[PDB]
């Protein structure tokens, strides 16, 4: 989805903190660095790990 | 629950 | 006894059997070790410091 080069920031609006292999774990409010789009879910990296969740749990920052 | 690793191991 | 304690603050585990909270989860206390508390909550179980929870009376 995502141009090579393109910075995008996104804030948790809900919690979503179950492990499982190649999700990405935060906390409501958490500010994720969004890596990669993939239809509804997204790529990102946040508290030093990196993973897959789904979109409508985040709101993308204005830059 | 006192029989369980995650609990005997303690948390150092 | 089976407190019931608040988180006050979401917490990582440090180690393997360290408890992953977050901000106002509730947490079923099993043991208090003075600064470390043994615990569960979202079905998995570990320890934690007692400074980020507070007790639901
Ligand atoms: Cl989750």
């Amino acid at each position: 989805g995502m141009a090579q080069g393109a910075l995008l920031k996104a804030q948790a609006l809900c919690s979503w903190t179950a492990k499982k292999d190649n999700h990405l774990n935060f906390s409501k409010h958490d500010i994720i660095t969004v890596l990669e789009q993939q239809e509804n879910w997204w790529f990102g990296e946040v508290h030093g790990g990196r993973g897959w969740f789904p979109k409508s749990y985040v709101k993308i920052i204005p830059a | 629950w006192r029989g369980s690793l995650s609990y005997l191991k303690g948390p150092l």
